[PDB]
């Protein structure tokens, strides 16, 4: 066999890629469907919807993928609880470990699908099934916010000592500035009031290091 | 209701105790607020009060 | 022996061996946190001038001495009012200038 | 009061319980015109005797357009969790043909039957791994049992009602002749009959009406703010609507334990693998799915 | 039914069963509930031979149907005591009963706890005919014959030889259990999360596992896994 | 991060399990604007005590 | 009280709440509902 | 529809064949009778004529 797993979403909504930083220091990845108010569960926090600043429409299509991973394919991709006439998926079977042979009950046949014909002595085999390819194929692939749970929040002398300045105002990234500090404790910093552009959120180790952050201004203050 | 289940009901010295005492067990709505201290009476249990 | 086999508990990105895996009833306790809080507080209300009538605009100078994040309703004057600003943030020293037709 | 109408005291039945001050008991019907907003209307009482009489003051305060809660339902925040106990064959001894009957509440497989933190999650077998890779040395495949939870760790609850109408109504304060003052909100555009004490107020003139689409109110229990939506609602959760889980006890609206609230067939995303099943979901949050306004 | 054999029936009750070095001899002895009687002679002080003709074929447990009971190959915590894996301990007054079962004609029941495993006893002739802690004298139990009448075990526990985990791995489970149960603060007096004042009467039932450390671990989002491999001990 | 929003620490319940370093447990809701792609957004936590 | 007289299905306006039910009605008086004359 | 054994067995009903029914259920600390599962409510309707 060459096995394909399929799902009929029949929709398209924007979504993104998110990496997360627990205050402890954990980093866990996931993909939130932030166009839909989906709630992905992990640890203590959950992220949810954003702004659908652009949307588009598309016909009834959905994805076809192969287990050996030949490539990825797209089709009209009709799917339901049963195999309707003339669709891409006739045998719809629900166990990969039992997807090599046909032994699990979950997967469901078609009435009079197989071509048995008789003779004067004995019967011969034929079929009317169609392969996934070249039967109905229409293409071939070449305000983020979060809710807080019951957190596990945890809990001296320190000098700033800047060193240099870079160049950006009114560019979508901002200019990058480097500061060389030292502190006897592991800590986090906070905003400069007169910087007048954005806040601060730096974190340091107990040595002399530098951590550089991005900002933009007309004139340095 | 409070009953010794042997020689009938509890005593007045007993039922008055069993609104202050901590050994006579009972069902719920009697332990959340009235405080069944649930003395582990393996033998000869004190008189139980229910609804 | 007629046994199913060894047990391994995998629980949220971990692989752990149980010495004894089991279920049992336990004696526990529960807690409660009382709901509700209340607020009131003097406010300065004064009127510089008035041009009420049919015209929507009026000059009213009222204030608030409070810190609450959520601001409640407001009310109306005689002859059938409904101020377009009934709820307005009450955290800081922000005066409120309403409009009427009184 | 500027507009004032006296009673019709022709109904006369007074018992002289005391001679210094009389007593009487009467009823009837009255028709007083609507007063302008911000003012109170009166109602005069008369007795065949001269010296004593009373009054009743009806004060209006506001004119607005609200609609009556024909129903009421709560909505928790659903999450999809799923477990998997993976026996293998001759070791779980589970039937060669998976039993088509499934006990959806007990699950004797893992600790007999107890309270289930899911609201009627489903059951099933699966395909079977068998051989040296899964390691329990039997050739024939192995059934796997799976759960799905609809859960709510820290909910934010919304109560909703589909009036699907808009009729004028007002604000009324009332003055019993004794001296009582009881408030209430009459839906005086509709001939509703609010009950209190002895009197009941009813309909007024709908001197202006307007039309509006199928919308109704969404409110939050912590009271974040107030929200509006198309707000479809019925006895069941129809496809693509705002409210899927419709649950009828606030004290039981934190968890999912009361029977009154009703699930969706195959709503939770259980998918299998060669070892064990993983969780997904297709539910939609109330916000940004079908939202046509936001209250200032 | 029997792991190996049906346990012997010897009329003369006054006999103390001795030690054996053999591995495949003590299991059928464990099938006979021999070990639990030794606990009485050690803590209850009674020479009560327990469960004639009973074995593991008639013993009953509080949950109505126990799949683990069907499997005699698995091992129950009170039977982890003969083999030296775990040891059951006495009961303190601050420890309380669970009002679940019908405590009629008992002398020894188990209750797994957050810390360890607890066993309770009464006197010989002190029949247990009520759920209370008080034990009641009666001559109706003079005969030692009882089909697990005095032996009723709470819970459905599986046990096995185990290999430990590092200390930090233990600390990960302890914190994660705290997060999943925001409401739960106090259990058995042992702190789970420090909170404000708490009520008392509430029985509590979640699954648990032990990995060789002091604090028990509970779960609601767990996935198990069943592997059987040829181990010389498992023969 | 260029866009940054601090928490609402008005929910205060901290148990002094240790004196040298404190402990606290809190929850809530937050509304942070969407950041441009390729950059990270922050979220600041505050405590009534100063240093940490 | 006599059986001879005959009701209407779901004519009376019962509606529920979270505690208890309240009364309403949809019946119409004989007058001013469909009246085409009035005898002098 | 005629007796209503719930409230005083069966007697003369001042309604002409009013209906019957259960309802949805309040349950919890708010309604105060401490059971989790909901509560049925029984209702009458009168068609009446004072004067
Ligand atoms: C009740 O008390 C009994 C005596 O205090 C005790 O018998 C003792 O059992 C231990 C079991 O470990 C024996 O210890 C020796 O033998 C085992 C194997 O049998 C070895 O592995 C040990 O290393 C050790 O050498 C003791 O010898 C034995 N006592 C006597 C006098 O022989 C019971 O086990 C106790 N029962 C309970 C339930 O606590």
């Amino acid at each position: 066999g060459i096995i394909w797993k399929v799902s009929p979403c029949a929709a398209w909504v924007p979504s993104a890629v998110i990496e997360l930083t627990m205050p402890s220091g954990e980093v866990r990845t996931f993909h939130p469907m932030s166009g839909i108010p989906t709630q992905v569960f992990k640890g203590v926090s959950v992220t949810y919807l954003g702004s659908d600043m652009e949307v588009s429409g598309l016909t009834d299509l959905c994805e076809i993928e192969e287990l050996k991973s030949k490539k990825l394919a797209l089709a009209p991709c009709n799917q339901a609880g049963m195999g309707v006439v003339g669709k891409v998926g006739e045998i719809q079977c629900s166990s990969e470990e039992s997807a090599r042979t046909i032994k699990k009950d979950g997967c469901i046949w078609n009435a009079d699908l197989v071509g048995i014909e008789l003779r004067v002595d004995d019967a011969v085999c034929y079929s009317k099934i169609t392969s996934v390819e070249a039967v109905a194929n229409y293409s071939a692939i070449p305000d983020i916010t979060a809710i807080r749970g019951s957190f596990s929040v945890n809990y001296a002398t320190c000098t700033g000592e800047v060193t240099n300045v870079s160049g950006c105002y009114s560019c979508m990234t901002g200019a990058k500035v480097s500061i060389k500090l030292h502190s006897s404790k592991n800590s986090t910093a906070h905003v400069r009031c007169k910087g007048d552009e954005t806040a601060f959120s730096v974190l340091e180790g107990v040595h002399s290091y530098t951590v550089s952050l991005s900002f933009d201004h007309a004139v340095v203050d | 209701v409070c009953y010794k289940e042997g020689t009938g009901p509890c005593s007045e010295s007993e039922e008055k105790a069993c609104k202050t005492s901590g050994s006579c067990r009972g069902d719920m709505q009697f332990c959340k607020v009235a405080g069944c201290e649930h003395g582990e009476e393996a033998s000869e249990a004190k008189c139980r009060c229910s609804l | 022996v007629h046994k199913p086999g060894e047990v391994v508990v995998s629980y949220g990105g971990m692989r752990v061996r149980p010495k004894c895996y089991g279920f049992s009833r336990m004696m526990a306790t529960m807690e409660v946190n009382p709901p509700e809080q209340r607020i009131g507080q003097c406010t300065g209300c004064h009127l510089e001038c008035i041009n009420g009538g049919v015209r929507l605009i009026t000059l009213t100078s009222e204030l608030k001495s409070a810190t609450v994040c959520a601001s409640h309703f407001c009310s109306s004057a005689t002859s059938g009012k409904k101020s377009t600003e009934i709820h307005f943030h009450s955290g800081s020293l922000v005066g409120k200038a309403a409009i009427h037709v009184k | 009061c500027d507009e004032m109408v006296h009673a019709d005291s022709k109904l006369v039945s007074c018992r002289q319980g005391s001679g210094n001050m009389k007593e009487c008991v009467t009823t009837g019907r009255a028709l007083l015109p609507a007063v302008n907003p911000g003012q109170e209307a009166c109602l005069h009482f008369t007795a065949p005797g001269s010296p004593d009489s009373k009054c009743l003051k009806i004060k209006v305060k506001r004119i607005n357009l609200k609609c009556k809660k024909s129903s009421s339902y709560f909505v928790p925040d659903a999450r999809s969790r799923c477990t998997s106990v993976r026996r293998c064959r001759w070791a779980g001894d589970c039937q060669s043909g998976c039993p088509p009957h499934f006990t959806s509440n007990s699950f004797s497989d893992d600790w007999a039957g107890k309270m289930d933190r899911a609201g009627l999650g489903f059951s099933g077998c699966s395909d079977g791994c068998g051989g040296a890779a899964c390691g329990c040395f039997n050739a024939a495949p192995s059934c796997i049992f799976w759960r799905k939870w609809v859960e709510n760790p820290h909910g934010i609850i919304w109560k909703v009602s589909p009036c699907a109408a808009w009729v004028p109504s007002a604000v009324i304060e009332l003055t019993m002749p004794s001296g009582e003052v009881r408030t209430f909100h009459p839906m005086s555009g509709i001939p509703t009959q609010v009950f209190k004490g002895v009197s009941v107020t009813y309909l007024g003139s709908d001197m202006e009406v307007s039309g509006l689409t199928d919308l109704c109110e969404i409110e939050e229990l912590k009271s974040k703010k107030l929200a509006l939506a198309p707000c479809n609602q019925a006895g069941m959760g129809v496809v693509g609507k705002v409210g899927e889980i419709q649950c009828s006890s606030e004290e039981s609206a934190r968890t999912i334990k009361k029977d009154g609230c009703i699930w969706n067939a195959d709503l939770v995303g259980i998918e299998l693998r060669v070892d064990d099943a993983v969780c997904y979901s297709k539910i939609t949050s109330v916000e940004a799915v079908a939202n046509y306004s936001a209250i200032p | 039914g029997p792991i190996i054999c049906a346990g012997p029936i010897h009329s003369n009750k006054s006999a103390g069963i001795p030690h054996l070095l053999g591995y495949s001899e003590k299991i059928c002895q464990i099938d006979r509930l021999i070990h639990v009687s030794s606990w009485l002679r050690n803590h209850s002080q009674f020479q009560g031979y327990v469960g004639q003709r009973g074995g593991r074929s008639q013993v009953s447990y509080y949950p109505a149907e126990n799949s683990y009971s069907r499997w005699s190959g698995l091992l129950s915590p009170c039977d982890a005591d003969w083999l030296g894996m775990l040891v059951v301990k006495k009961a303190k007054g601050s420890d309380m009963i669970v009002p679940g079962p019908s405590y009629k004609g008992k002398v020894l029941f188990e209750r797994p706890t957050f810390d360890g495993y607890v066993g309770w006893g009464c006197g010989s002739g002190k029949s247990r005919t009520e759920s209370g802690e008080l034990c009641s004298s009666d001559s109706g139990t003079s005969s030692g014959l009882l089909p697990s009448d005095r032996v009723l075990w709470i819970g459905d526990v599986a046990c096995q030889p185990m290999t430990p985990i590092p200390e930090e791995t233990f600390l990960e489970l302890k914190s994660f259990s705290q997060s999943e149960f925001p409401d739960i603060c106090k259990i058995d007096g042992i702190v789970f999360n420090q909170c404000e004042g708490e009520s008392l009467p509430q029985p509590f039932d979640v699954a648990w596992m032990d990995v060789g450390h002091s604090h028990k671990i509970i779960m609601r989002e767990h996935k198990t896994k069943w592997v059987q491999e040829s181990s010389s001990k498992d023969f």
